[PDB]
């Protein structure tokens, strides 16, 4: 069958301010099939209370699916997305930078 | 404008794993306002837009209903589909389905829609007349022949022509200051060294709604097509999106270089330069 | 909590197999089983099963409800809270019932109709199951009328969905995952909303000797096959549907010499699809 | 409003 790997974003919904309440997101699209597994990390380590849109996806067919959560960055703190899907051998992390 | 009506179907099975599923999305534009998912414990379907809430009761009852004989019979297209193929039964497969409609400034239908897609394939659509079928394949060609001797296409354009721009015009309404009010890009840019002689020049827009936008740099008034980095425009997570552009300039010759920002909600186009 | 399933089927034959699989953690590693009595006491002495369970060949020792718990290293237990449950079924283990439909097997697209089930066995319970894998059998209590248990099943508003090859069973008070043969089977197609054909007789119906007639469905909508069905007796038969200049699909079913007549109806069907059929033609009597 | 036209394949 078609297989497609996942495209991911990860970004804050607003600017990054060092002490100031925000959501990191991490938008991934593109892929097929539709089962895949992504976690938001700080430091490292899974954060547990984040939810998901609903599973949608595009006019060519593929999915695509926004993770979020509540946080509040700061200087030291390395926030991070991780993303596995069977287009992929091993889980992709794809650090948070609040310049992209 | 100028707006659309889409349902997104996913039915999905996976042997071992569960049991199949069915998830349906409806939107307004790109506004998400209702969602089912048959994997709940007590499935219905449920507002995701604050202006359909206050729908009544008779709605979502409907329409629960109505998702849960769809996602019977999409178990069973599923079934089905495993024939056509000659698939085993150990196998996950996906089921897609989108549908709906376009209607101009005056409320009336432009286009109506319906596709259907095997695997993240096509595999039947409605054709614009609203009356006749493009099968993909030859399983297709099989639901094809059922479908005209079944005189399907005629109770779908009843749909389209009917209830799907009635309804169309009833969310617009409910909806009105949000989703026929453009929300203008924030814009700004921002500045990043890379070498001694090169520089990064993003230019951001944000909080924008409708997702359309277009985002271009130029150099001395010429369009820099070739050389800039475009994003794919992404959810802020508030019912707004996020978009940037971005170019490789010279060192000290940043001055030189324009972003222009283009969508509905801006009455003439932007232009933006770093300092 | 896992996802516990039985493959191809929870309502299984003796002598026949099932695989009980545990998918907990992305994974069908590591579980333990129980039944709904003992609902902490594992069974096979704790047994931690490394693959996916396999009875076979299957004996009236595995029917039973079962839950699984995955193997969870950093909690409380060692393992993960009970998954959903899973009633094997095991059967051929008393006399079949009967099953019949009310008031027929074909069944019109959006009607009901009642398959009852019954024996002279005094079976608390009856479960029709519809042939397929990965089906959920329904179950009711049996009534009892002058020395007969018995069981009516609303099937219905009809569609595809509920068309198949059905068979029904009865269960004895002590051992309810056990389930008696399986009555003999019944088609229940369902039909319409797809165009009724045309039935005809070549030369004509009025047939004595000596004399062939055969008997064409036809129709403008493509038909894979045809069924032509006589009311009551004569078994259904099917031929292939071919497409004449005028675009017609249509078969030809010779006769006789034998065939005392009757009233013949034809259906049209779909390549893949044996259970739904087109509305039924316009009856055609034949004489002899 | 979802489509209440829904047929087998
Ligand atoms: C007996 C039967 O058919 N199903 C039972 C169900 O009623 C019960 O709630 C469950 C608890 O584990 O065990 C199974
Ligand atoms: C359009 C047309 O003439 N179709 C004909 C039909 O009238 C006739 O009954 C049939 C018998 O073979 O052949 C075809
Ligand atoms: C069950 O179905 C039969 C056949 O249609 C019908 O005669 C009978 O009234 C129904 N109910 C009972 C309790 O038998």
């Amino acid at each position: 069958m078609i297989q497609r790997t996942p495209k991911i974003q990860v970004y804050s919904r607003h600017p990054a301010e060092n002490g100031k309440s925000n959501f990191l997101n991490c938008y991934v699209s593109g892929f097929h099939p539709s089962d895949i597994e992504v976690d938001l990390l700080k430091n490292g380590e899974r954060i547990e209370k984040v939810e998901h849109s609903d599973l949608s996806f595009s006019k060519d067919w593929s999915f695509y699916l926004l993770y979020y959560t509540e946080f509040t960055p700061t200087e030291k703190d390395e926030y991070a997305c991780r993303v596995n899907h069977v287009t992929l051998s091993q889980p992709k992390i794809v650090k948070w930078d609040r310049d992209m | 404008g100028s707006h659309s009506m889409r349902y997104f179907y996913t039915a999905m099975s996976r042997p071992g794993r569960g049991e199949p599923r069915f998830i349906a999305v409806g939107y307004v534009d790109d506004t998400q306002f209702v969602r089912f998912d048959s994997d709940a414990a007590s499935p219905r379907m449920a507002p995701r837009a604050p202006w359909i809430e206050q729908e009544g009761p008779e709605y979502w009852d409907g329409e629960t209903r109505n998702m849960k004989a769809s996602a019977q019979t999409y178990r069973e297209n599923l079934r089905i589909a495993l024939r056509y193929y000659n698939q085993s039964e150990a196998g996950s497969h996906i089921i897609q389905v989108m549908y709906g409609c376009d209607v101009g400034p005056d409320g009336r239908l432009l286009r109506g829609h319906n596709q259907y897609a095997y695997d993240g394939k096509d595999y039947i659509a409605l054709n614009e007349d609203l009356s006749s079928w493009t099968a993909a394949d030859t399983a297709a060609q099989i639901t094809q022949r059922k479908w005209e001797a079944a005189r399907v296409a005629e109770q779908l354009r009843a749909y389209l022509e009917g209830l799907c721009v009635e309804w169309l015009r009833r969310y617009l309404e409910n909806g009105k200051e949000t989703l026929q009010r453009a929300d203008p890009p924030k814009t700004h840019v921002t500045h990043h060294p890379i070498s001694d002689h090169e520089a990064t020049l993003r230019c951001w827009a944000l909080g924008f709604y409708p997702a359309e936008i277009t985002l271009t740099w130029q150099r001395d008034g010429e369009d820099q097509t070739q050389d800039t980095e475009l994003v794919e425009t992404r959810p802020a997570g508030d019912r707004t999106f996020q978009k940037w552009a971005a170019v490789v300039v010279p060192s000290g010759e940043e001055q030189r270089y324009t972003c222009h920002v283009q969508h509905e909600g801006l009455p003439k186009p932007l232009t933006l330069r770093w300092e | 909590k896992p996802f516990l399933s039985a493959w191809p089927s929870a309502v299984v034959p003796r002598g026949g197999h099932v695989t009980l699989r545990c998918h907990y953690r992305h994974r069908f590693n590591n579980f333990m089983l129980y039944k709904e009595d003992r609902i902490h006491i594992p069974i096979f002495h704790g047994r931690i099963f490394q693959e996916s369970f396999n009875m076979s060949p299957v004996t009236t020792a595995h029917a039973g409800n079962y839950t699984c718990r995955g193997s969870h290293p950093h909690s409380p237990t060692g393992w993960s809270a009970p998954s959903n449950p899973v009633v094997i079924m095991v059967t051929g283990n008393h006399r079949k019932p009967s099953l019949l439909a009310h008031p027929g097997p074909l069944v019109k697209s959006g009607e009901r109709v009642i398959l009852q089930c019954w024996s002279d066995i005094m079976f608390e319970h009856f479960f029709l199951h519809k042939e397929g894998i990965s089906k959920d059998p329904s179950r009711l209590v049996g009534q009892i009328h002058d020395g007969v248990s018995k069981a009516n099943f609303s099937i219905g508003p009809m569609m595809l969905a509920l068309a198949g090859t059905y068979r029904c069973y009865g269960s004895v008070t002590h051992t309810p995952y056990q389930l008696s043969a399986p009555s003999d089977p019944l088609d229940i197609v369902v039909t319409g909303p797809y165009e009724k054909p045309s039935l005809s007789a070549q030369p004509g119906p009025k047939v004595q000797a000596g004399e062939s007639v055969t008997l064409s469905c036809s129709s403008r909508s493509s038909y894979d096959m045809y069924h032509l069905s006589r009311e009551g007796g004569a078994h259904e038969r099917r031929l292939p549907a071919v497409r004449k200049v005028n675009r017609t699909f249509q078969a030809d079913f010779p006769l006789g010499p034998a065939t005392h007549g009757g009233t013949y109806r034809c259906f049209g069907s779909f390549r893949h699809s044996p259970y739904e059929w087109s509305d039924p033609s316009d009856p055609l009597l034949v004489s002899v | 409003l979802s489509s209440p036209v829904t047929k087998s394949f």
